[PDB]
């Protein structure tokens, strides 16, 4: 989510700041204290052709190209010097000893890599030499996904002493591997991505955002997160945002009954078809808005 | 630092250097579903 | 940070009516929200503050991913 | 012939006959280690909101209502006594194993 | 000069001044792109040069100080409105690092308008809010299919001789009038081997006083 | 996996029992044998084919888990809520187009005609007929007083790959189920035969489901308002006796 | 003459100004009191005597299978020097723009967008302010100025050079996607009253999907940006495009099956029996459009065929269709190569009645 409102003037290390955020359809009293992380996802609960057993689930490709869970990550390379006899600048081959193998000296200007260049796996990012000529105490990209150089500066530490500080940013979209969860703890693996045209649609044309497994609540018993949904789809409709704040009164008897009264029908399920051969399902489908939240666990980093 | 203070423990000598390894040629990562791989199969 | 230009969903231009949905939303809570002060209004239990036409005199459809996503989505603006 | 939760615990798929009977109809007695709730709040009472020496089969644990229905705030903290062990369980299923 | 550039640089009151300054022209909206440009940024901002600086030992008293200095009079409720906010607050930013006399009740009269412009901002900020009220009532719904506890009548669970209640015993109604016999009491081991599709579970028998259990009310209590 | 863009290890959900692992964010290890010894090693040895029946248990490890057990349950169910479970000739093709196995023969079969599933799927056994006779999951006596079960369904029996009658689920095809349909085969025909089944059987219960669909919802939870005093009136007489 | 689809209905989308809160905000936002130079279409057409292979496969080409045009940054287009906007970053930028819908006549056009708050109120920077630097003056707009591109901090800046019209479909990147679903059903198929608690679990439809081959359809998609005045001329272009884009990638297999004498790896024939014969054609990044396509043209053609089938893997992105017929080599391309003349016929029809019908 929004991890810090001050982002842009601080240089953290593994910091994510997701771009879109939403306030819940069905929100709480904890959301009038602390900024809502996540969004209103469209959820079907339902089968489709496996691959969201086991916690995996299935992601829409057009929702993570639209910017879905997208933002930026964060990573920071702060590099200190000995007084006087490390410096930092461009190492020259001549008269430096022990330069790195197979590595990229190129992109550095006056030590450092300037800001807005992509740095990737083997470049030199802060020239470092120290004098005895000279032995190169140079620091490497060692990261097989490239980065950005965000922001360079040289700074003066408690001791009175330049240092070198570099932040690096990463764009990250949601990905197969990332891990999304609901606000009832169904924590989950996107595992496939399909196009627009691939994902299963009601006969309004209303397509989901995730695809989650129906068999991962008769055993979880998250009977908060299909409440939600059955209560969001009719808020969505009506255009409101309803308070579902636990240990107030509630009837799912009242707010189904709620769900015919806007013209849906009484279980939320519609009629779907199958997106790739275009042939409906001979079951109604439960496919309503569920508030879905990005855990900062990146396949990227691990 | 002494020498016998590097044999005992899961840290020491015996657990963490002889009965397993630091290896190379091996990756990781997170596991996925995929209907269409064989049970012999990893994708 | 801002309303989406499309609907995160399905992809209709959402965005091009977000301006405009934003500020009446403001006019229309004013006629509403009574004497109870503002940060309490998703607080007084006794508010009815109902979107659906004002979403549809924008030329938006009845579309559930749309309507969540207008009405739903963080201004960073009104936060920082 | 079309309730889906109830094919999924009928054939066997995911879950069975107790999580149909928490979800919709009753969780029941919350028992921890084969017993009810102890008195540990102060000598012959349970919690806060039941008396001492307290009679009725709440105050011990037993949850009226289902997870649909929803549990009052009593029945929310002897779920959460029962549900903390699982996660303690789980924890000691590592080390002691 | 060049490390005072690069201590000074990195003050946030050095980007706030500048951002001060960049509003109403005094310097350049683009950051210094040639050592000429940082110089001049600088003289503007901080009010001396580097050099000029360091000579001496005051740095606050000359930092740029807004031009239009509106009324913030009419911050007492009486473009306007969030301009004057800024504008304020910076300028009691800078008079806060330079101890100006009367800073602490200022302070306050600004910190009471600025709580009013929060109000406004979090009026903003409201996304909107609805109830579901019960028709019966006119307020928030406090309709619940939560448990009531009810005592029963005690022959729910014994019989006229004071023996509990074995509901092991299935009756079953054909759905068709037409059909044959009309009822078949079955237990739960011989339901699949006597009932089917035709009949409806009626009622559940006792086996031991053999009772309906719709008709254990007709029981003297 | 030729896709740029995809950095997880894939497998399937039935090859998750030999590890004990889901996916909610489970991260495994990963090494490919170069020396030619260990290459011998990995496939004469190693291979997962040699771990189907569990050395603890001496019982099959793998099956269908979750989507092919109640998607065997409704391709093999008897009646649909839309009359006789049975699919034409074009959709009853769609079944086989992804096992990855050789297509069976559809030549004898008009564009109208119907075929059950239970013809379907012995479409696919007759490669390694077995002989299995038991009661599936479906059936439990603690249903039967208040579901009408259908006589077809609570007797699975299979003659030489023929399933006569009878639904598939846990009983039959569910991992770790001991004298199931692959259990069966692999003691006929080795495990490698059962692996290569449970994968086709899989794709037959998944393409079934794409098109009769599963869901669960909020309603599926719900009592009806005579159910809901029943059940408080039982609760009423728990608290009577306390 | 086969009419395969009629009664095409057209509408747009529209600011009802009758309501007092969005006639003033519009008013005191943008100054407007008239539509939007592009307004949201929707077209609803109902198609007869048709397989929903066909349909389904304009729907779905329709959708993100046919080229489109986007907003987007060339690299260095994003001046970093002169953008001192610490919040607009180039990705959140850069991600609005691409998603703003165009309706463009050339790719020629080149945009520029500059932007300084000179002021101590944040300013937010609409598409009213990207101004045109490049390519013949637009004597209409391509996309509406009410979007809400970004907003600058007191004093920022956002300098980016370099916008340029991009090409591509929307299979790739979800910014190229045209139409919106907004109805499909079917005309020939009764259906349930599905408010009735006793038929809300299924679909509706009184035939079971495994069964039923209906050939009467109605589709209604949505366009998201089209001129007002030329609302008409948009909308039937969009069809015949959709129509052609079909016919060609078909015609692209009947290059394969006419040189099956030539060893050719999108093409293998098997003789499994001395009677029996097996193609397999793998067509690399192909859609379930065509092999759906393809499978029921085969099906119509052969109806007792041994098998037809048209796998398309997510991992490995192939459409692999497999036919086993009781025919030679010759007599089964000569059979395929009638399915897909087929197919192109339906496909040539269907440009014809969307010519006739919209005027
Ligand atoms: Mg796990
Ligand atoms: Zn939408
Ligand atoms: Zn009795």
């Amino acid at each position: 989510g929004w991890y810090c409102f001050s982002w842009p003037y601080r240089v953290d290390m593994n910091r994510f700041f997701q771009f879109y955020n939403e306030m819940p359809l069905v929100k709480t009293i904890a959301h009038n204290y602390v900024i809502p992380n996540g969004l209103n996802t469209i959820v079907a609960y339902m089968i489709y052709g496996g691959y969201n057993q086991e916690d995996s689930v299935i992601v829409s490709q057009s929702f993570i190209d639209r910017g879905g869970f997208a933002g930026t990550f964060y990573r920071e390379e702060k590099v200190e010097l000995e007084s006087d006899i490390e410096s930092f600048g461009k190492p020259d081959p001549l008269i430096t000893k022990n330069l790195k193998p197979g590595a990229n000296y190129e992109k550095l200007v006056d030590g450092f890599v300037p800001v807005g260049t992509v740095v990737k796996k083997g470049d030199i990012i802060i020239g470092k030499v120290a004098k005895i000529k000279y032995i190169d105490r140079s620091v490497m990209y060692g990261f097989d996904e490239p980065a950005v150089v965000d922001a360079v500066m040289r700074p003066h530490g408690p001791n009175d002493e330049i240092f070198g500080l570099m932040r690096l940013r990463y764009e990250r979209n949601l990905n197969i591997g990332d891990k999304m969860s609901s606000r009832s703890g169904n924590k989950g693996i996107a595992a496939l991505a399909l196009p627009t045209s691939d994902m299963p649609f009601t006969e309004d044309g209303l397509q989901p955002d995730l695809i989650v497994n129906p068999h991962s609540h008769p055993s979880r018993m998250t009977n908060g997160q299909m409440i939600e949904t059955t209560v969001g789809l009719a808020n969505a409709l009506q255009g409101v945002v309803t308070d579902g704040t636990a240990f107030l009164p509630i009837n799912v008897q009242l707010l189904s009954e709620r769900l015919a009264q806007e013209g849906l029908r009484f279980n939320g399920c519609q009629k779907m078809f199958n997106g790739q051969t275009g042939e409906y399902f001979d079951a109604a489908i439960f496919i309503g808005p569920t508030y879905h939240q990005r855990l900062q666990k990146f396949v990227l980093d691990d | 630092p002494s020498i016998m203070r590097r044999l005992p423990r899961k840290e020491g000598r015996i657990r963490k250097s002889l009965l397993g390894s630091q290896v190379w040629s091996i990756s990781r990562s997170t596991i996925c579903g995929n209907s269409d791989l064989h049970l012999d199969e990893v994708g | 940070m801002l309303i989406p230009v499309v609907c995160f969903t399905c992809g209709f231009p959402i965005g091009t009516y977000a301006a405009i949905f934003d500020k009446a939303r403001t006019e229309y809570i004013k006629t509403k929200m009574g004497g109870t002060l503002p940060q309490n209004i998703p607080l007084d239990a006794s508010l009815q503050i109902e979107l659906k036409d004002l979403i549809t005199a924008l030329g938006i459809p009845m579309r559930v991913c749309c309507r969540t996503h207008l009405i739903t989505t963080l201004d960073y603006r009104k936060y920082y | 012939e079309t309730n889906g939760l109830f094919q999924m615990v009928a054939t066997g798929a995911k879950g069975s006959n107790p999580n149909m009977i928490h979800i919709m109809a009753g969780i029941g007695q919350i028992e921890i280690n084969t017993q009810r709730i102890q008195p540990q709040f102060s000598f012959g009472r349970t919690l806060v909101y039941y008396p001492r020496f307290a009679l009725e089969a709440q105050a011990y644990g037993f949850i009226c209502n289902s997870y649909i229905a929803g549990l009052t705030s009593p029945e929310f903290i002897f779920g959460e006594m029962n549900g903390r062990f699982d996660l303690i369980n789980k924890a000691l299923s590592t080390s002691s194993t | 000069t060049k490390v005072l550039l690069t201590e000074i640089l990195l003050d946030p009151m050095y980007d706030y001044a500048a951002t001060v300054a960049r509003i109403d022209g005094s310097i350049p909206m683009h950051k210094p792109r040639t050592p000429k440009e940082a110089e001049y940024e600088f003289k503007t901002v901080i009010g001396r040069t580097p050099a000029e600086l360091l000579s001496q030992k005051e740095f606050y008293d000359k930092i740029y100080t807004s031009k239009y200095r509106p009324d913030f009079t009419q911050l007492t409720r009486l473009e306007k409105t969030s301009t004057l906010i800024y504008l304020r607050a910076y300028e009691l930013f800078l008079k806060y690092l330079q101890n100006a006399p009367n800073f602490n009740s200022e302070l306050a009269e600004f910190k009471t308008y600025e709580n009013a412009y929060g109000e406004q901002k979090a009026l903003l900020a409201q996304q909107g809010f609805y109830n579901i009220f019960d028709p019966n009532t006119g307020r928030a719904d406090q309709r619940t299919r939560l448990f009531e506890y009810k005592r029963l009548p005690i022959s729910t669970l014994y019989d006229e001789r004071g023996l509990p209640h074995k509901w092991t015993i299935y009756v079953y109604k054909a759905v068709d009038s037409s059909q044959k016999p009309a009822e078949i009491e079955v237990t739960r081991k011989d339901v699949i081997k006597k009932i089917d599709n035709h009949y409806a579970l009626a009622d559940l028998r006792c086996s031991v006083c053999h009772v309906l259990q719709h008709e254990v009310g007709q029981l003297n209590i | 996996l030729e896709n740029p863009k995809i950095s997880t290890f894939q497998m399937n959900v039935s090859a998750c029992a030999w590890y004990n692992a889901d996916f909610d964010g489970d991260q495994m290890n990963l090494w490919v044998p170069w020396s030619v010894m260990s290459r011998v090693e990995a496939e004469l040895l190693c291979s997962v084919r040699n771990w189907f029946i569990s050395t603890k248990s001496s019982g099959p490890v793998n099956g269908q888990v979750q989507d092919s057990t109640v998607g065997s349950f409704l391709l093999t169910r008897t009646n649909t809520p839309m009359g006789k479970n049975v699919m034409n000739k074009l959709h009853a093709m769609g079944l086989f187009q992804t096992t990855q196995t050789d297509p069976p023969c559809f030549a004898n079969y008009s564009p109208t005609d119907l075929l059950d599933g239970k013809s379907v799927v012995s479409m696919l056994l007759r490669q390694t007929p077995i002989n299995y006779q038991r009661a599936p999951t479906w059936y439990s006596e603690v249903y039967a007083p208040y579901m009408h079960y259908n006589k077809q369904d609570i007797s699975t029996q299979i003659r030489n790959g023929e399933l006569i009658e009878g639904v598939l689920d846990k009983k039959a095809v569910g991992a770790g189920s001991s004298g199931g349909i692959y259990h069966l085969i692999s003691r006929r025909y080795g495990p490698q035969q059962a692996l290569k089944m449970i994968f086709a059987t899989q794709q037959l219960a998944l393409n079934y489901v794409r098109n009769a669909g599963f869901t669960v919802s909020t309603a599926d939870m719900l009592l009806t308002p005579e159910a809901h005093q029943e059940v408080q009136e039982i609760i009423n007489e728990l608290l009577l006796e306390s | 003459m086969e009419k395969i689809f009629q009664n095409v209905e057209i509408k747009p989308f529209l600011i009802d100004f009758s309501n007092l809160f969005i006639k003033n905000a519009a008013k005191k936002l943008f100054q407007l009191e008239e539509q939007l130079p592009l307004v949201p279409v929707n077209v609803v057409m109902d198609f007869k005597g048709i397989s929903r292979a066909a349909v389904h496969g304009l729907s779905r080409v329709l959708q993100d299978e046919i080229p489109n045009y986007m907003l987007d940054i060339k690299p260095g287009g994003y001046k970093i020097e002169d953008s001192t906007d610490l919040f607009m970053t180039e990705q959140f930028i850069r991600n609005r723009i691409n998603f703003i819908p165009i309706y463009a006549k050339n790719e020629t056009l080149v945009f520029a967008l500059r932007s300084l708050n000179n002021s101590c109120e944040v300013k937010t920077i609409y598409s009213r302010d990207l101004i045109q630097v490049a390519g013949p003056k637009l004597k209409y707009p391509i996309f509406n100025p009410t979007f809400e591109i970004g907003f600058l901090q007191p004093g920022k800046s956002l300098i980016i050079e370099d916008i340029y019209i991009k090409k591509g479909i929307g299979r790739k990147h979800a910014a190229f996607n045209l139409a919106v679903k907004t109805h499909f059903s079917h005309l020939d198929i009764e259906q349930y009253p599905t408010d009735k608690k006793e038929y809300m679990a299924l679909s509706g439809y009184k035939q079971s999907s495994m069964t039923s081959d209906p050939r009467h359809h109605r589709l209604g998609l949505c366009f998201p940006a089209v001129p007002l005045p030329h609302i008409n001329q948009a909308v039937r272009t969009y069809l015949k495009n959709a129509c052609r884009i079909i016919i060609g990638r078909i015609q692209s297999i009947q290059k394969i099956y006419e040189n099956f004498e030539e060893p050719q790896p999108e093409l293998v024939l098997f003789s499994m029996d001395e009677e029996k014969t097996k193609a397999i054609i793998t067509i690399k990044d192909e859609t379930h459009t065509i092999g759906n396509l393809l499978k029921t043209y085969i099906y119509e053609m052969i109806p007792d065929i041994s098998f037809v089938g048209y796998q398309c893997v997510p991992h490995k992105q192939e459409m692999v269709l497999t036919i086993i017929h009781k025919a030679s080599q010759e007599d089964l391309i000569t059979l395929l190569e009638k399915s897909i003349q087929n197919i192109i016929q339906t496909f040539q029809i269907l440009e014809k009645n969307v010519d006739e019908l919209i005027a």
